[PDB]
């Protein structure tokens, strides 16, 4: 269990059936954890504002951890790391939605589904505000059901003998 | 709408964004008249939009910053970052700043849209430094002055000045969140967006 | 029917089986219509002439329709919008093959596989040009054929049951 | 070459890149000695390439466009991205404008490869000139006098002055199709190649 | 046999089976070839050191093949091509990981895995170093592991019938 | 570890990116005062680290050398993309440069970090330099001064000076094997790190 999405050399959190976020990335409770398949979609779809704040979190804890970062927050090392870690065609799309009365992301809030039945879920996805404030479900629709055709489809590719 | 042709639920996740702090700048928004920006323990920038005005040099003293030094890192930069981020803008009297114990205090003077009403509609630098400020900090910049999307540019706001100061990081982020992405935004390609030369 | 390409918040044209290129898009005729499976290839991608011509045709219909935008096109709106849709680096590289001589895209014409039988189409990818004038099939040749085998792989993929 | 392992017809298409004019600019080739630029409805620049010269003022009075304004937002955006995407090209006298009722003309001075023949073969700032002009419009730009291909800058061409001015939309694009390519790729990344300091 | 990642209008070595690495991409021997659909990732995939090190290369022969570039290397040619060819991305991550004591690639050498009961390669992948020099396969570890999990996939998905 | 899961090989490749050199620079390592830049046949640039000086002159004469020219292309690109990659650098004296005769002699002057032991922590010009340094050349940057990993920025080495010259392309490349990435790095993006205004 190893990611292209992180900084670390597989130090850790992709192995043990999935990667958590903990209580310092979450605002509510705890360990929301997302199983390796799941996680690894992060690896490679270079267009989802959920995986480029998870690299972005990420970067945090090494930067803290290893650089320890008294005084300053070396500004410099960000401008050096965003290059590095933060997609930003996607962060104008986001503000170009802004501009243009169309909702979008502002990056904090996000859903997912999550197959009770079994555990397993979407990873997240962001929720998008417009006018002021979150969308409704009844709006947002569509794109859920979309969601839920794409873990159906991996829940019947899961077979190992064939799909 | 509950389960989604099959079992499933939302369950929704709200990112605590505060835990980058110790690594780059979140901005937020506390009321229609300020924003802030956290730099570090305790530190960060406030972000004022007034009528009143606390400057009245006509010279931004950066020959003096760069090279005297004793000013406070990062927070340099944010402000250098923002500032250039900023199209059409030379100076034109308007963004003088002091650094001779007043640090960082700079002023853009967002009257320079001259006359009253909207006057230099779609041309005055006052929107070029509106348009910054809501990327310095964004999503709960919508209660600032500027009002109505779909009406990109052109914005013509009613205060008269844009203050930007060092503040201590008191609990200020009370109308939005804070978060890296306005920074990130304005640090991130830029667009240049030039039109002088 | 949703799509990431698209900067409208699924207003439309990603559910009615496929997105139609219509007589505003198009200079000939009208409505030429892929399938919405075809058609979310640009949703991922990453790296396709007619994808990011698609996605500059669905801003401009964004912008006119929302903003009206009198007098002036909003230049400004425009830089911020290349970097959020245009593949800078794609454009690059086709900028690079007319200074080595080498076959490139202008952007004007696209071909695409269309299997009459069924009505399925492989996508427009760019016809090219070369010496100041278009590419002749016979040249062009291979690519076709493989991209023949893509439309051949998915007709037998299509199979629900498995594959 | 009709049918591919099956059943296939190209069906190609044409693209009609005319109807995003209301929202970016496009660029076109009319003949040999002139390109265009496509800005708004009934508006748009025309490229020149001559041996003749409008401007024999060796100031561009860049100075007075910021200040007094007077000027067309958007066709300034649009010289001032194309002006600043030719490396290594100060003044040296070469691209004096003036803005006093003549608006946007600008001319740059391709004669400053200095003597004749090819000159200053891979160092004159007018091969910086054209290649910038050939990323302003390009596809249909062959016929300028670039010419040939895989002989990478170097390029020495006969004309004298790139003369840039507003003129009317008018029927231009007769020997390429408008594109807003040309304008992109001067845009995107830009790729500085500054070579000053 | 055509590939995306290359500049050349399909001019060679995307056909005979594998793209070969010559001598003189090599320091050792000669044609470390590896197989068409190990090759094509790099189509695609938008993130390897040693597909942008193969882009790279493909540009050089044909820079150089193409324009002879007596005197001067045409430094100016490069800083277009760059845009054009190199994963910034990526080289920050790797700048990145220097800075940080992590282990990172400084693009020389790559290791891969050759099934060689039948000679299929999974294309190289950057071997890595950490405090001045190269890392141990016994630390390396589990990468590994996972990029046989990968091989093995692919030779059971190879089976023609299904799957 | 031999066989993974199955028959399988490591089979590792090593690159030799020296067959680049005749289409982008190549940078190595020589020893721990000398790194070097091929860019051309037998050409490249000498980048010393010393506590000698060659260059006593406060003037960068740059306006000479891009306006008689005498200079070597690539050369000069190579060397403008270095120095604009440094932040917060103006001139203050250091980075003086003299191209009568003497080319592209430059140098740095890191002596400005003042006083003496770690002295302008964090703040010095000098580690803007070194930080581009180890970006020209890198990866066998580390058995330069500076030394440690987990300390980003804040090196403050004991070298005075760094002193880019043009030398022939000898065998140089004994500490580590010549690579285009440092190059690519500097020129790619750059992150602007700017500072000023
Ligand atoms: C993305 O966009 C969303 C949508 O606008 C923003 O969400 C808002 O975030 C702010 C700041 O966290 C929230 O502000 C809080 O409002 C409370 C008001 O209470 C009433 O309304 C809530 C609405 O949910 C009811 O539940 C409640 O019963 C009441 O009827 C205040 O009480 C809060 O004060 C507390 O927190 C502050 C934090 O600084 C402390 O200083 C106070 O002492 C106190 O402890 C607070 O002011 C706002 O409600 C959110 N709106 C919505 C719709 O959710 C996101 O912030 C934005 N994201 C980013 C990153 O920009
Ligand atoms: C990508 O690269 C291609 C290849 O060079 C460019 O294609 C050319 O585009 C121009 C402009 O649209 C075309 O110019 C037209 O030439 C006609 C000449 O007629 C003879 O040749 C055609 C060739 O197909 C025969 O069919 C015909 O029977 C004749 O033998 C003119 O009659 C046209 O005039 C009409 O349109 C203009 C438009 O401004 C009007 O002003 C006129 O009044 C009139 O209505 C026109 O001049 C050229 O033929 C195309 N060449 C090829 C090989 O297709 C693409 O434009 C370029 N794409 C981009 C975006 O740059
Ligand atoms: C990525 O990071 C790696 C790891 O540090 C760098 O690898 C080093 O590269 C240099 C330059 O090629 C190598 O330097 C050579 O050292 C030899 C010393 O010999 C002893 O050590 C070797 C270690 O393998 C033993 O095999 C040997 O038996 C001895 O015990 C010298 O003899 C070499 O000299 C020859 O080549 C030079 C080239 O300029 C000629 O001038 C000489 O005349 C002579 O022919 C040479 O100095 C170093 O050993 C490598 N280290 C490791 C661990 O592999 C990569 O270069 C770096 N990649 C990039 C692109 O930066
Ligand atoms: C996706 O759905 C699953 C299934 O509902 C979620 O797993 C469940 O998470 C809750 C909260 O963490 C667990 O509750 C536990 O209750 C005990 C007391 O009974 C308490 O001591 C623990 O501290 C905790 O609160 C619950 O057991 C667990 N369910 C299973 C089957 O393990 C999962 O959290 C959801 N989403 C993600 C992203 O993880
Ligand atoms: C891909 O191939 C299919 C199959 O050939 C194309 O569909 C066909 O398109 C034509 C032109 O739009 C349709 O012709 C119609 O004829 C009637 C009169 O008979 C006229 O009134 C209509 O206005 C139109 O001209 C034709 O019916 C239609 N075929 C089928 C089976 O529906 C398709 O257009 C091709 N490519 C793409 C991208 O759509
Ligand atoms: C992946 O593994 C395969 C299988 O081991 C490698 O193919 C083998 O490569 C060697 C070296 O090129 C061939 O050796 C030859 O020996 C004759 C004398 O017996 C000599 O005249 C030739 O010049 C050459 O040295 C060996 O025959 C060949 N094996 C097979 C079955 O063809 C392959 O090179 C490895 N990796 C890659 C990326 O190619
Ligand atoms: C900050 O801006 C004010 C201008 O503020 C308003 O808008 C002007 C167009 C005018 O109508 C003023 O009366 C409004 O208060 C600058 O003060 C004046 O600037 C104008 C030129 O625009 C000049 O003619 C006046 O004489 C100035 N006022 C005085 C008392 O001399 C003010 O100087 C600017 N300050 C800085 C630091 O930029
Ligand atoms: C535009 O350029 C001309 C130079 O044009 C040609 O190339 C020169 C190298 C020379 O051979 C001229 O005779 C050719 O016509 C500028 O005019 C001359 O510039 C040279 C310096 O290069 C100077 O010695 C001459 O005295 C100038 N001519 C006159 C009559 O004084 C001209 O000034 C340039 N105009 C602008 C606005 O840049
Ligand atoms: C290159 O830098 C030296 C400074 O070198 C050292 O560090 C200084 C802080 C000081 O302690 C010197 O004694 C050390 O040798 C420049 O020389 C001196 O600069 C200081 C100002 O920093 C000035 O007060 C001294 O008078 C200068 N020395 C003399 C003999 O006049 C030197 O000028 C710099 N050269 C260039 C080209 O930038
Ligand atoms: C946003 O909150 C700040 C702090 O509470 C307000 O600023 C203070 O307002 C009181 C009003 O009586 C003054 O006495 C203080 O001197 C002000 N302090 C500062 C530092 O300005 C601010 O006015 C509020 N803005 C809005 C729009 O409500
Ligand atoms: C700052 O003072 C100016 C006057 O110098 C006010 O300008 C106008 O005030 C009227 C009456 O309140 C409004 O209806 C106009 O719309 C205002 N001008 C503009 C451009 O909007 C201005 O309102 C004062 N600003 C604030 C925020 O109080
Ligand atoms: C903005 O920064 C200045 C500079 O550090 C702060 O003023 C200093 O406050 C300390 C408090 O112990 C004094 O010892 C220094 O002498 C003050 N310096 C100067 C130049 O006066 C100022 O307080 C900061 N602003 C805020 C709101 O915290
Ligand atoms: C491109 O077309 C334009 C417009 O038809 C040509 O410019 C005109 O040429 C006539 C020739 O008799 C002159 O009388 C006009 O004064 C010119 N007008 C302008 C505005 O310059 C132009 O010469 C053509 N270029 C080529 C290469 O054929
Ligand atoms: C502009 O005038 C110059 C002379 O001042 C012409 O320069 C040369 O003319 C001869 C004869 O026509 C050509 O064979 C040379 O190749 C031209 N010089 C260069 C650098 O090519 C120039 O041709 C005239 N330009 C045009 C387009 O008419
Ligand atoms: C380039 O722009 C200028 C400025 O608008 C145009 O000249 C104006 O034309 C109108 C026509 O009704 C006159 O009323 C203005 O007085 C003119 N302005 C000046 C400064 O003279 C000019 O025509 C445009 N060029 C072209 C070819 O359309
Ligand atoms: C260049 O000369 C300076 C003195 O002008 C040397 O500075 C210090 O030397 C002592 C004794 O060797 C060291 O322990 C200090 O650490 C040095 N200063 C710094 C900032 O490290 C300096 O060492 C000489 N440089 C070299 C490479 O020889
Ligand atoms: C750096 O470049 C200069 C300029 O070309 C080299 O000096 C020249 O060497 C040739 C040798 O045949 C002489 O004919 C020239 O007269 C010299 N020019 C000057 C200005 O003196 C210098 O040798 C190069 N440095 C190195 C180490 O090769």
């Amino acid at each position: 269990g190893t990611f292209t999405w992180t900084l670390s050399d597989s130090e850790g959190n992709a192995t043990p059936g999935g990667y958590c976020l903990t209580r310092w990335m979450l605002i509510e409770a705890e360990l929301k954890c997302f199983g390796n398949t799941a996680v690894a979609k992060c690896n490679e779809k270079h267009d989802e504002e959920f995986c480029d704040m998870l690299r972005l979190f990420d970067f945090n804890k090494q930067a803290i951890s290893r650089l320890r970062s008294p005084a300053q927050m070396s500004i410099q090392l960000i401008n050096k790391a965003v290059n590095a870690l933060i997609n930003d065609q996607l962060i104008m799309k986001n503000h170009l939605r802004d501009i243009m009365c169309i909702p979008y992301c502002n990056y904090s809030k996000y859903w997912y589904l999550n197959h009770t039945v079994t555990g397993r879920t979407s990873l997240p996805k962001c929720w998008l505000v417009s006018n002021g404030s979150y969308l409704n479900e009844t709006h947002f629709s569509d794109d859920i059901e979309q969601q839920a055709d794409n873990m159906i489809t991996e829940m019947l590719q899961k077979e190992y003998m064939d799909r | 709408s509950n389960l989604y042709k099959g079992v499933y639920e939302l369950q929704s996740l709200d990112l605590n964004m505060e835990t980058l702090n110790m690594t780059m700048p979140l901005s937020c928004t506390k009321n229609n008249s300020h924003h802030y920006i956290r730099v570090g323990n305790e530190t960060g920038l406030e972000l004022t939009l007034t009528n009143t005005s606390l400057l009245d040099h006509k010279f931004c003293n950066l020959s003096d910053a760069h090279k005297k030094n004793l000013y406070d890192h990062a927070l340099m930069s944010i402000i250098s970052t923002f500032h250039l981020s900023i199209p059409n803008f030379n100076q034109y009297e308007a963004m003088s700043c002091d650094f001779n114990g007043g640090k960082i205090t700079v002023q853009y003077n967002l009257s320079h849209s001259y006359a009253g009403d909207a006057a230099r509609h779609c041309g005055t630098i006052a929107n070029g430094v509106l348009q910054t400020f809501m990327r310095m900090a964004w999503g709960g910049s919508y209660i600032a002055l500027d009002s109505g999307c779909g009406n990109w540019d052109c914005i013509m706001t009613s205060y008269q000045y844009l203050i930007i100061q060092n503040t201590t990081w008191e609990d200020h982020c009370q109308f939005s969140r804070p978060s890296p992405i306005g920074y990130l935004s304005l640090l991130s390609q830029r667009t240049r967006d030039i039109y002088i030369s």
